[PDB]
């Protein structure tokens, strides 16, 4: 989940 | 500005939104938002063309919901690019590698550099999704396989930053976040409901959708008394009660979300401008909600990654231990909702935790965001002071003080608040689960909060 | 100590409540309708996509 | 830039979902  | 400059000729590259040449009225708003999310709908039915066995277990169970993604399918990264995009963006803006500027032709690169990480975490996550072992086995699939399955995903997550962008410049009605979580959701409730699917696993063809069997059960059982007990108390598939769990969660958040602390102030710059600030209960909106559920599903996903490689290590197995695939012990199992009501007797030590966990999280990332977000009240107190703003019993002097008193404890009590509600949904067994519910309730109500301020400016 | 924390926290929570402005039996339904409204242009939009494809994706795929 | 307007993109979508279509339909007739 929003992991960059 | 270094960042921005070195990548300035990588930004322009992507396609851009024309900025509408005069504001669209609501009524045509809405019907880009519906195009929007029609296309966005279409796309998540849609399976990828490389997919060689969707059967082995789902890695990424856990975000569906909050990614508004579908397994399989060109939606299988949902709205990821969108969201990881905009938190490096945060990162950086906040860490001063970037600055977001006010000027029209800053924005602009803000907003093309976005959208160019969002073409870069797409691409990254499409490898990370094929190497995970769904759609099969890479080495089985080829290289030509695997590399159309990221194409037809790049391309993918191209239209989804394009239906975001379309929606942010003026042509929709929010974000692509906001809409695309909420119309899975909504989607899931419908289809819990009226869905024509029928399995048979003896006694007869019995529908999916809980109103299409109770009209199916009366019709061929003739009226009978046992029909309406199985309808409403039907555990092997969707049945009446948590229906009407789902409606009574809609009406109960609902009611909560017009809780607010009405401020009545008065402008000292332009006197005559008096109005109302409301401070709502649910200060944040649904971010306590996505928080709680991104960091449980995120920390879901690391745990099965290291059970499954480093299987027998202590702090591994402290992490969570997995028995489809559910949490039996461990961290995650304290971080999962209660099964059954025998679940909570047999284990009462779990139902205190995951009670207390989602009620002091969503009350601690609440409190957390308006310290980031901005809506914190010192910077309320700001606002106040660049419009001229003062509050009619209070001092000029006294404006961050009375803020201090009521925003506050309307983001730990409303996330408090926000985190009960989801726990009630959860042991109601309402369809949309707690977590889908109140997101889409939440993000339906910003809807309508949009409504009310076009129409009150008209 | 976090008897005192907690009890000051409760006592603001009471306290907000009550001078919260709780929507009326006339803002209740106007929300409600809006929030039904909402979900029924998502829910049945999507039901409606998804029942349409299964056939679409039988045949196609 | 290139500054498509709403239209376009509706388009463009509905171009990628028929190209994904046409890809199936191929898959079926170069592999039957």
């Amino acid at each position: 989940y929003a992991i960059a | 500005i270094k960042f921005l400059e070195v990548i300035k000729p990588f930004c322009v590259i992507l396609p851009e939104i024309q900025k509408p040449e005069r504001k669209i009225q609501f009524k045509e708003k809405v019907l880009w938002t519906a195009i929007t999310l029609f296309i966005f709908l279409v796309c998540c039915q849609i399976p990828l063309f490389g997919i060689m066995s969707s059967d082995s277990a789902d890695p990424f169970y856990w975000m569906r919901v909050i990614l508004a993604s579908n397994r399989g399918t060109l939606m299988e990264l949902g709205i990821s690019p969108i969201v990881t995009s905009g938190l490096i963006m945060q990162l950086l803006a906040g860490a001063k590698i970037i600055e977001v500027g006010d000027t029209p032709k800053d924005r602009a690169l803000f907003n093309g550099a976005q959208k160019l990480f969002g073409m870069i975490i797409t691409i990254g996550q499409s490898i990370v999704y094929v190497m995970t072992g769904m759609y099969g086995d890479p080495s089985e699939m080829g290289a030509g396989i695997c590399l159309l399955i990221t194409i037809q995903l790049f391309v993918a997550g191209l239209i989804v930053l394009l239906l975001d962008e379309l929606l942010q410049k003026g042509y929709g009605l929010g974000s692509g976040i906001s809409l695309f979580i909420a119309t899975n959701i909504c989607e899931t409730i419908v289809w819990k409901a009226f869905s024509p699917t029928t399995v048979n696993t003896g006694r007869g063809m019995e529908f999916e959708g809980a109103i299409i069997a109770l009209f199916h059960l009366l019709a061929t059982r003739t009226d009978k008394v046992r029909a309406l007990r199985e309808a409403f108390y039907r555990q092997n598939l969707p049945n009446l009660m948590n229906l009407i769990a789902t409606i009574f969660v809609f009406a109960v958040v609902i009611y909560f979300q017009g809780f607010r602390y009405e401020l009545p102030i008065r402008s000292t710059k332009v006197r005559g401008q008096i109005g109302i600030y409301p401070i709502k209960l649910f200060y944040t909106s649904n971010i306590p909600i996505i928080l709680q559920s991104a960091l449980v599903s995120n920390l879901y996903v690391i745990s099965q990654m290291l059970s499954a490689r480093f299987s027998g290590n202590l702090l591994v197995s402290l992490l969570g231990t997995w028995s489809r695939a559910y949490p039996v012990g461990g961290l995650c199992y304290y971080l999962s909702p209660p099964e059954s009501f025998g679940s909570v007797l047999e284990d009462p030590v779990h139902a205190v935790v995951y009670i207390v966990f989602m009620l002091g999280s969503c009350a601690f990332f609440s409190k957390t965001w308006i310290e980031v977000s901005g809506s914190s009240p010192r910077d309320i107190a700001k606002q106040f002071k660049d419009q001229g703003m003062v509050i009619n019993g209070k001092r000029e002097t006294s404006i961050y003080r009375e803020l201090k008193k009521i925003i506050p404890t309307a983001a730990a009590f409303g996330g408090l608040c926000i985190g009960a509600l989801s726990v009630l949904a959860d042991f109601l067994g309402a369809i949309g689960s707690g977590t889908g519910i109140l997101l889409a309730v939440t993000i339906i109500y910003q809807y309508f909060e949009i409504f009310v301020k076009e129409q009150s400016e008209v | 100590q976090f008897v005192e924390p907690s009890r000051q926290f409760v006592k603001d929570s009471i306290r907000l409540v009550k001078r919260c402005t709780k929507p009326d039996r006339k803002e209740f339904q106007k929300i409600a309708m809006a929030t039904a409204i909402g979900f029924a242009i998502m829910g049945f939009i999507g039901f409606f996509v998804k029942l349409i494809h299964i056939p679409i994706n039988n045949i196609i795929v | 830039g290139l500054k498509v307007g709403p239209v376009p993109v509706l388009v463009m979508s509905l171009l990628f979902i028929a190209s994904v279509f046409m890809l199936h339909i191929w898959g079926k007739y170069t592999r039957s």
